[PDB]
């Protein structure tokens, strides 16, 4: 039985929102 | 792997045969593996009448089609095969035998003769 | 939408026997998967040959066959005084299958 | 429906197509074929799998 019951902000981002591209072990390298 | 039969050998003319096929040693509830029913009367080749298949498939000779019904009970390993309006021209010894695809017809039981007077 | 068989065979015991079965339709399709059927009266009818060529078990290798176009052979090998009986053959069509008309065999001595 | 039939020739008969997709991954492995392992060995030139 379901319950019958403003604009959006905006915000930076900066630099979030990266994740590692694949499962592979790399240590001090330019990828 | 056998079948027997059992049923009525004398019906009156116009009246409802049934016969009850038992079976044993398999199941009907696998795969490629149904059971039908064939006759042959006096001097005759053998005739397809009807056929059950494991998913309750029910099929049946074109010329019988509206005569013929065939239905089963998988807890007692039956199937039953009924023919309505027997003429007295139907005497027939009928058969229960295994449905299989690159064998049509095996292990055929003796038969049961049927004479309609 | 008939299989047509001699009405009957025969020859001396250890001789070949041939018994044919042909299709006088397109309903059978490819027609592989034809069966034949050894009779006695009395008894009930027992698979010899199955898929054309194939022996069930419980078969002597004296029973074979083969298939040229849409016409099926059984053949007896070594014909026995025991072979008497009455041989069908089977096959599928497009809406049912059929038997065919039965050859029988008599066995010269 | 494709209303499969004793009678039809090849080409119209059913089959049965089964796909197995395989993952030659940097992942961690879980299924592997039927072979044994040796003992480990270290600070010598070997063949190693
Ligand atoms: C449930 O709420 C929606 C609004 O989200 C409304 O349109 C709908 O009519 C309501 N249903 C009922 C039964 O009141």
């Amino acid at each position: 039985q379901c319950v019958n019951l403003l604009p959006p902000a905006y915000t930076n981002s900066f630099t979030r929102g990266v994740y590692y591209p694949d499962k592979v072990f790399r240590s001090s390298v330019l990828h | 792997i056998t079948l027997k039969e059992s049923g009525p050998t004398l019906v009156k003319p116009t009246q409802t045969l049934t016969l009850t096929c038992t079976f044993s040693g398999f199941s009907v509830t696998t795969s490629g593996v149904g059971v039908g029913w064939i006759r042959q009367p006096p001097g005759k080749a053998l005739e397809y009448l009807a056929l059950i298949y494991w998913d309750d498939d029910k099929r049946y000779s074109t010329s019988l089609k509206s005569r013929l019904t065939i239905t089963k009970d998988t807890s007692k390993n039956q199937v039953v095969l009924t023919m309505t309006n027997m003429d007295p021209v139907d005497t027939a010894t009928y058969y229960c035998a295994r449905h299989t695809i690159p064998s049509i017809f095996d292990y055929w039981g003796q038969g049961i003769l049927v004479t309609v007077s | 939408p008939v299989l047509t068989q001699p009405a009957s065979v025969s020859g001396s015991p250890g001789q070949s026997i041939t018994i044919s079965c042909t299709a006088t339709s397109s309903d059978v399709g490819n027609y592989n998967y034809v069966s034949w059927y050894q009779h006695h009266p009395g008894k009930a009818p027992k698979l010899m040959i199955y898929e054309v060529s194939n022996r069930p078990s419980g078969v002597s290798n004296r029973f074979s066959g083969s298939k040229s176009g849409n016409t099926a052979s059984l053949t007896i090998s070594g014909l026995q005084a025991e072979d008497e009986a009455d041989y069908y053959c089977s096959s599928y069509t497009s809406s049912s299958l059929l038997f065919g008309g039965g050859t029988k065999l008599t066995v010269l001595g | 429906s494709y209303s499969f039939r004793p009678t039809y020739g090849v080409g119209h008969q059913p089959y049965r197509v089964v796909v197995l997709s395989f993952e030659l991954l940097h992942a961690p492995a879980t299924v592997c074929g039927p072979k044994k392992s040796t003992n480990l060995v270290k600070n010598k030139c070997v063949n190693f799998n």
